């Protein structure tokens, strides 16, 4: 049967270079394949198509960054100078008769991006929402990279776990990540604080906003 | 400047038949094959068929019992129809132009644009439409509040499309209730704030549901 195997992840440094890898089965070792690319939130886009003999052909508009190459039942998207941007799943693509098949994808990380701490903004429940009979704190977690924090709510100091949800982090159009946490409370739970407090831990280090009714 | 634009239902009951459609404008559907490919939230992509127009129509073994690929020319459009639908075919559906068939009989296989894909959920559930509420605000954050909504997904944009730098529309949350939640928020300089407007324009197909929401100090 055709099968293309990737593995399923890939690393390097930003402004490296990296070999994404696809290997066709054995039967079927000299087809051509295509490489598409599926960066966070988005649908796929098509690279290019790798030939057997080596050569390969870019989709319009692809960076000269993207090249492919051919050895035996392997195929190769070397991406160079590595950016943020190339930050996505890479999955492979072939044609046999009367089928298509995908490769199971490969997730490349950029290492080594710019350190940056989060910008934190806390939300009270809206008026609105208030007259509409309900409360909702919205913690607002932004441009930070690495993309990994720890949220902790309190209510005047005490602990609140129940009611809350926190997204994970998404990278933003400017590369750095975000996140959005939520504490769902009723509002005369809300009225009856002094204050409520969203502390966000990025890095080992702690950034807290309060806001009361 | 062929451009592929996948439509249909965003909510489907279990053992009901999805029904998609993939209109192609800029260029004509002839000559070439088009693909039907899946991708269920957070997995890959998986191929499901294709059709040419007069050659012929094939897909996926395990989905071939299920699946019919059909084309119309006077619509320049491809459709797909899965029938007995399970939690299983909810995905995103994709359409993609595939290889070009000469009509000596040769051929140059491609797969060079893809459409921009259509959500399908398959539940019982009813569709709801959004609650939406402002996050009122040298620079400061505003944003959006839209609740308790079903199927997903909702798009927002800002100040009717014209604002669009320092806009992030998180990923929803799925309650307790089934239904979903997010936000969107926008980065603005502190000394517009008396000046500009700032108004989330949402955004619910599955309900047709339209709303704006001014975010104001
Ligand atoms: C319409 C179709 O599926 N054509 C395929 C072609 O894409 C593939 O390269 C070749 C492999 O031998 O087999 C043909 O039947």
């Amino acid at each position: 049967q055709l099968v293309l195997t990737q593995s399923p992840s890939a690393s390097a440094s930003l402004g490296a270079s990296v070999k994404l890898t696809c290997t066709l089965s054995s039967g079927h070792s000299n087809y051509a394949i295509a490489w598409h690319q599926q960066q966070p939130g988005k649908g796929p886009r098509y690279l290019m198509k790798v030939n057997r003999d080596g050569s390969h052909i870019r989709g319009d508009g692809i960076p000269d960054r993207f090249s492919g190459s051919t050895s035996g039942a392997e195929r190769y998207l070397t991406i160079s100078s590595l950016q943020s941007e190339d930050e996505a799943d890479y999955y492979c693509q072939t044609w046999g008769a009367g089928i298509r098949v995908f490769g199971g994808g490969t997730k490349l990380t950029v290492l080594g991006q710019p350190k940056a701490a989060p910008s934190v903004t806390l939300f009270p429940p809206s008026s609105e929402e208030l007259q509409a009979n309900k409360a909702t704190l919205v913690c607002l977690i932004s441009d930070f990279y690495p993309g990994a924090v720890t949220v902790a709510w309190k209510a005047d100091g005490s602990p609140v776990k129940a009611g809350v949800e926190t997204t994970t982090p998404s990278k933003q159009s400017n590369n750095k990540y975000a996140a959005s946490s939520y504490l769902s409370l009723t509002p005369e739970q809300w009225k009856s604080h002094r204050s409520y407090s969203c502390q966000v831990t990025h890095e080992g280090s702690t950034v807290e906003k309060t806001v009361a009714p | 400047q062929v451009q592929l634009q996948e439509s249909g239902p965003g909510l489907v009951k279990p053992s009901e038949t999805l029904s998609l459609t993939c209109t192609v404008s800029g260029g004509s559907i002839s000559g070439y094959y088009w693909s039907w490919i899946r991708q269920p939230p957070g997995k890959g992509l998986e191929w499901i068929g294709y059709i040419h127009y007069s050659r012929s129509t094939n897909s996926n073994p395990a989905l071939k019992s299920r699946v019919t690929i059909s084309s119309d020319t006077s619509k320049n459009q491809l459709s797909l129809r899965l029938s007995s639908v399970t939690a299983a075919d909810t995905a995103v559906y994709y359409c993609a132009r595939d290889t070009y068939y000469y009509d000596s009989g040769d051929y140059e296989d491609a797969f060079d644009i893809w459409g921009q894909g259509t959500m399908v959920t398959v539940s019982s559930a009813s569709t709801k439409g959004p609650s939406v509420f402002p996050l009122a605000p040298g620079t400061a954050a505003l944003g959006c509040l839209v609740k308790d909504y079903f199927p997903e997904p909702v798009t927002v944009s800002w100040n009717s499309g014209a604002l669009t730098s320092g806009v992030h529309t998180f990923p929803a949350v799925l309650q307790s209730s089934g239904l979903y939640s997010l936000s969107s928020v926008v980065t603005v300089p502190s000394s517009s704030l008396g000046t500009q407007t700032y108004i989330c324009n949402v955004n619910h197909k599955p309900s047709n549901t339209k709303v704006d929401k001014k975010a104001e100090p």
